[PDB]
């Protein structure tokens, strides 16, 4: 009814819907991550160098641990001019400019990126615009002289205000000394996580950056060895390596048809039968209304003969034995009708009576009698005459 | 001196399986038939990019420099093979004529009878070679006969190569923007090809 | 399947609706146009167990118990012939569309013309092939006088149909143009989902992944644009393209009804030379008439004249010409030389010799 | 307003493109009423189930909304009886066929 | 004629192909119509002087 923007429906059989399987999960896959980006050989040394004067460079073309360096203590404290830590471990850039350099703490202070003084204007040089942070822990352990800070200058990341550092070594890296490491921006982008890989049923995925959804199976094509995609004479996808497991998925398109309604006229019935377009029974209990939607549409998905035919699973009608003309077309030689107690069916269409004419070879019919017969032809002559003012119609 | 290119020097342009299909696509190619320049080292221009070829039975070719000028003033690239290894660098390096043998550096990486191809070429900064060998014959021009370069390595380094040169019998021709219909086999292997603008019936 | 960019496909409305009430109108019509060719016979005719069709040899277009069922040339035909877009099955099945096309042929073999005008009645087909003979001017005694010959020329002639449609399959490019139309037409509609139509990529992922909403927006709508105007190309298309298989469609529909069910007199519609019958044989997408036909193939000279002067009496001939062999007068049916005495009853009498001009002086005989 | 001259032209020229066709297929079906009324009504058609099926005899015009309907007088054969039948007799030696 | 132009009319893909292939077809098929309607002749049969 509401297809048709009527109240009434004449007989017949109508497209109302598009029924499509929904993924049912996500996979993802990555190769297996290597070569991590030594971020300890910039930390670690964090009691060497003047924290005001030293020098730095970029760390590059290794992958960033920056989620594992947002869980883990490994330094007294951190802070960071751009995003937290683990808003880091989705990033990329060209190269994070880093260093490392103990400082007295009254200076060092000033040395968190985009922060006052004249660590982060100068001696420690890094506005809010650095992408990453510094990092430092208590200098009076071992990166302290005798007398404090004097080892070193105090106020790039963790590198060139400076004059030779006052603080006492008796206290800790947030006004004494401070050992400390600064480290902040295509080469050093965060590592890509992984699922496991599911089979034989409709997913979402994505393998290295290139994501769809589809059935995902085992399959036979033989890749050359630094190819990774298969593609289909439309341009269209249709296989993927595992980067994990260097052998071929073929991608399946997910279940997919057009539902339509089968009904007598609304002057006869209000029962109807359902037919989904070349969906397989097994799969039709999915995406769209189905077996959950109480006994106003569950009727029409979960039983009332569920029947399997060459144009789709068709819900609602009776199979039958016979064979009768074509009353409403379903397809591949299937047709259905209402039918004594009265109820939707469907059934092989009959093509006609059989009959072996009588020939030999000295046989001949002749008819003795006739009659005159009138058949009514009707033929289409002309249409509605229409004319249409366009500067009327579009501009009002 | 120059010779004959011949159907010499396609190779697969994406890492991409196709099969029993012919696949037309525009890329830097080196042109059927060409006249491709001969040599016996001499400072070269790079072009688009270059097909390089060698014919050996001795191994006395070692290696090759790009970049500008390759000597301190900015990072140029130094690829070398040791017969242990493959190995390259991007440093400034300041050398003579060249480091030939007797016969800053922001990246680094390791890994006649017979005919060495190559395919040299950058896009968005991307480095990348693509190569074949073979038995020969002919040890006195490119041999009149049909195979497809495949990659190797894809560095995304960015540097500006606009000259290169040999390190210590060899041919040199120019990748120019083509279009080529390229015949995919059974198994996902390039097998035959037509550069479209050769003859009316290429077009065709 | 991105909903980001289904919610701005209602801003263009009814579009992505009525194209697929276009292309419904077209896959209906499909079944249409194979019920008005096929559907023709309201009985399921089968042939009999006897094959004594009066030396003819029907064999090779019959039905075959061994092959569905179809005869041994349909088969020949059938060999010959070789993103949310679904494909939909035809309402006849290649099995009911056989079964027509043999009740069409074992009607026409056992009983004539007469099952398109009421009950089949049987007839011997020797007798069926004399009344073929007549509807072309020729004389029924000519068949049997020469009915060895013309059945062996029947024969040989479906044999060669079966080595030309064996030696080459260049002759059924009718059909199998249909079929490269609506494979080159997917493939190009499928093809245009690679193209950008001036958006930063052609695929949607990345415009939703890499922008801001009030940026990516403005780049789906090209994509949008693009893809509905690729779509509405194709249905268009489809829809100029249906019209000329429709036209096809009820040509092959009228080819049935008058050359198969009948005798049609239209020169040249059914086949070349004077039309005698037609038979029917299913392929792929379409169907394939053999029209058989008489056509006249070794002419002799003769001297004529329009009348005959007897007592003063003008003559004519009843149903045929005067002609001479150059030293006596006869008449001869007018498509095949059978010369006959001139007597009054093969003519008949209007006026005087004075009117006509080139009538002859020739005796005209009295039984 | 440029994005409603676009779409509301684009609307318009769909309208019109559709019209075009199905005025192409009433003209088919014009050209064929016009031809059945010619050999049919004016006349008696041979042509095998032009005029109705069986033999046809005549056909009356009768007018209708949009086009025309026809009834075709036509005569259908009934009763038949099955008898032995040979294709020419001998007399005196000579073989006699019917006229 | 404008190479700047041309490059943008290449991101509209397949549209220029198929427009040249539709009035390709509908040339080819005019000298078939013509074809058809007076070459029903198998020889250039000529008339007597007389
Ligand atoms: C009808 O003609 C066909 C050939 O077109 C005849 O079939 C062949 O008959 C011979 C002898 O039996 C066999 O060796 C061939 O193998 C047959 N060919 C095929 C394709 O089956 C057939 O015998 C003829 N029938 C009549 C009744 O004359
Ligand atoms: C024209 O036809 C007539 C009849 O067929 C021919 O006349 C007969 O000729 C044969 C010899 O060829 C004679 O035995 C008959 O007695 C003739 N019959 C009569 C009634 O005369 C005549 O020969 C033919 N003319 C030519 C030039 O062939
Ligand atoms: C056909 O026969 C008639 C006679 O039956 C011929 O007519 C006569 O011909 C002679 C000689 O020319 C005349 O003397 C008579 O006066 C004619 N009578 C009439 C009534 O015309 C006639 O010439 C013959 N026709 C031909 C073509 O030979
Ligand atoms: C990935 O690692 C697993 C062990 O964790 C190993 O079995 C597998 O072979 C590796 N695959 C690749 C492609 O390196
Ligand atoms: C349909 O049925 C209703 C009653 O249920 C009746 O009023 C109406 O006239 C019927 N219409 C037709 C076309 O039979
Ligand atoms: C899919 O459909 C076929 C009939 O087309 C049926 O036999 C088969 O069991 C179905 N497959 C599954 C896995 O349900
Ligand atoms: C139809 O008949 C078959 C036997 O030929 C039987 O197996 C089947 O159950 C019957 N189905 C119905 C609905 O009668
Ligand atoms: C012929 O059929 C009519 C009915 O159509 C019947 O009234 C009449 O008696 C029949 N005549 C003969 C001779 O059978
Ligand atoms: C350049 O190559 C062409 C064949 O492509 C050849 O005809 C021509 O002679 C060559 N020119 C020289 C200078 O060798
Ligand atoms: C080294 O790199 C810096 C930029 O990181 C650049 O300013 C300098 O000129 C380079 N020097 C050489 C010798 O390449
Ligand atoms: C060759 O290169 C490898 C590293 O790629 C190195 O370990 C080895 O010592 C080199 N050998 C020679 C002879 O240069
Ligand atoms: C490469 O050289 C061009 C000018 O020739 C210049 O625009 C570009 O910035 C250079 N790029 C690098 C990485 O030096
Ligand atoms: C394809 O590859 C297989 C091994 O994977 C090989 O046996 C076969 O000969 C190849 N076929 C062709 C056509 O190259
Ligand atoms: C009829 O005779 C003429 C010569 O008088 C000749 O040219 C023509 O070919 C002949 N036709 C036949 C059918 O014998
Ligand atoms: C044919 O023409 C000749 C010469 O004019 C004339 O004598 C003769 O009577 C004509 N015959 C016929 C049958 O027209
Ligand atoms: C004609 O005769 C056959 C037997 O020879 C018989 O089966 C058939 O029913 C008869 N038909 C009529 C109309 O009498």
């Amino acid at each position: 009814k509401c297809t048709l923007k009527s109240f009434t429906v004449e007989k017949g059989i109508y497209q109302t819907s598009n029924f499509r399987v929904q993924p049912t999960e996500s996979i993802v896959r990555f190769p297996n991550i290597t070569n991590l980006c030594p971020f300890g050989e910039v930390f670690n040394a964090t009691r060497f160098a003047s924290v005001y004067a030293w020098n730095r460079k970029r760390i590059s073309n290794c992958v960033a641990d920056y989620s594992v360096l947002y869980n883990s203590a490994s330094f007294s404290t951190f802070k960071c001019y751009g995003v937290s830590p683990t808003k880091l471990n989705d990033l990329c850039f060209t190269n994070v400019y880093a260093d490392s350099f103990v400082i007295r703490g009254d200076e060092v202070r000033q040395i968190a990126p985009g922060q006052t003084g004249k660590i982060a204007d100068y001696n420690y040089k890094l506005p809010d615009d650095f992408t990453g942070c510094v990092i430092a822990w208590n200098s009076n352990n071992l990166d302290s002289k005798v007398g404090g800070n004097y080892n070193y200058r105090y106020r790039k990341p963790f590198e060139r205000p400076l004059q030779s550092y006052g603080f006492q070594p008796t206290n800790g890296v947030g006004y004494q000394p401070y050992r400390v490491v600064v480290l902040s921006f295509a080469t050093v982008c965060g590592p890509k996580k992984s699922t496991n890989l599911v089979k034989n049923k409709c997913v979402n995925f994505n393998f290295n950056g290139l994501t769809g959804t589809g059935v995902l199976t085992e399959s036979n094509k033989k890749f050359l060895p630094f190819q990774q995609f298969g593609r289909d004479i439309a341009d269209t996808t249709d296989a993927v390596r595992d980067p994990q497991t260097l052998e071929i998925l073929d991608i399946t398109p997910c279940s997919f048809g057009g539902v339509s309604v089968i009904t007598p006229g609304t002057n006869t019935s209000n029962q109807v039968a359902v037919l989904y377009q070349g969906v397989n029974c097994t799969e039709v209990p999915v995406a769209i209304h189905a077996d959950q939607l109480t006994p106003t549409w569950r009727v029409y998905s979960t039983g009332s003969n569920v029947f399997q035919t060459r144009a789709g699973c068709l819900i609602g009608a009776e199979h039958v034995n016979n064979s009768y003309e074509c009353d409403i077309p379903i397809g591949a030689g299937i047709c259905a009708s209402y039918q004594t107690s009265q109820s939707i069916i469907a059934y092989t269409m009959s093509l006609g009576a059989e009959n072996s004419v009588a020939y030999s070879n000295n046989s001949i019919a002749i008819p003795t009698n006739f009659t005159i017969s009138v058949t009514t032809e009707i033929l289409p002559v002309s249409m509605t005459k229409t004319s249409v003012d366009c500067t009327m119609y579009i501009c009002g | 001196a120059y010779t004959n290119s011949f159907t010499r020097g396609v190779y697969y342009p994406d890492k991409v399986f196709r099969s029993s299909v012919l696949h037309s696509t525009q890329d830097l190619f080196l042109p059927f038939f060409s006249n491709v320049t001969w040599f016996h080292n001499p400072v070269l221009p790079f072009n688009d990019g270059v097909y390089f070829a060698s014919t050996e039975k001795s191994n006395i070719i070692r290696g090759w420099i790009f970049g500008t000028t390759l000597d301190s003033k900015t990072q140029s690239l130094l690829i070398v093979n040791n017969a242990t290894n493959v190995v390259i660098k991007v440093c400034e390096f300041q050398f003579c004529n060249d480091p030939f043998l007797d016969v800053n550096c922001t990246f680094e990486y390791v890994s006649f009878k017979n005919l060495r191809e190559f395919v040299f070429k950058n896009i968005d900064g991307y480095f990348k070679i693509y190569s074949k060998h073979t038995p020969i014959n002919l040890v006195r021009d490119l041999p009149q006969g049909f195979s497809a370069l495949e990659p190797l390595v894809d560095l995304p380094i960015g540097i500006n190569i606009t000259r290169f040169q040999t390190l210590l019998a060899y041919y040199v021709g120019y990748l120019q923007p083509r279009t080529f219909l390229l015949k995919y086999n059974e198994n996902g292997t390039i097998t035959d090809a037509v550069d479209c603008a050769l003859d009316p019936l290429s077009e065709t | 399947d991105s909903t980001e960019c289904s919610n701005l496909l209602l801003q263009y409305g009814s579009f992505c609706t009525q194209l697929n009430r276009a292309l419904t109108g077209i896959a209906v019509e499909q079944d249409k146009n194979t019920q008005e060719v096929f559907a023709q016979v309201k009985q399921i005719y089968k042939t009999p167990p006897i094959k004594d069709f009066g030396g003819f040899n029907f064999s090779q277009i019959l039905p075959d118990p061994s092959k569905s069922k179809r005869s041994f040339i349909e088969d020949l035909l059938f060999n010959k012939v070789t993103n949310g877009l679904t494909v939909l099955p035809p309402l006849l099945t290649d099995e009911m569309i056989a079964q027509y096309t043999s009740a069409l042929l074992a009607g026409t073999i056992t009983s004539g013309w007469t099952f398109g005008a009421g009950a089949a009645l049987q007839i011997p087909f020797a007798m069926q092939m004399a009344y073929r003979f007549n509807g072309i001017g020729v004389t029924q005694n000519v068949l049997y006088e020469n009915q060895k010959l013309i059945a062996n020329q029947f024969n040989s002639a479906i044999g060669k149909i079966q080595d030309s449609l064996s030696s080459t399959a260049s002759a059924l490019g009718k059909l199998q143009n249909v079929v490269n139309q609506n494979a080159q037409a997917l493939n190009t509609l499928v093809k245009q989902l690679s193209s950008n139509f001036g958006a930063i990529s052609s695929v949607l992922n990345d415009i939703l992944s890499r922008l801001d909403k009030v940026e990516a927006e403005v780049q789906i709508d090209r994509l949008i644009t693009g893809r509905l105007q690729s779509l509405q190309t194709y249905v268009t298309q489809q829809l100029i393209r249906a019209a000329e298989i429709r036209a096809s469609a009820n040509l092959a529909a009228t080819k049935m009804s008058e050359c198969v069910l009948g005798q049609s007199k239209r020169v040249d519609f059914c086949g070349k030379g004077y039309h005698l019958m037609s038979f029917p044989q299913s392929a792929p997408h379409g169907v394939v008439f053999l029209h058989v036909t008489y056509v006249p193939a070794q002419e002799k000279n003769f001297t004529t004249a329009p009348a005959i002067c007897h007592d003063g009496k003008a003559h004519f001939p009843r149903e045929g010409v005067f002609v001479s062999n150059g030293t006596h007068w006869f008449v001869t049916q007018r498509n095949f030389y059978e010369p006959q005495i001139i007597t009054t009853d093969n003519t008949f009498v209007s006026g005087n010799c004075d009117v006509v001009i080139g009538i002859v002086n020739n005796t005209v005989y009295d039984p």
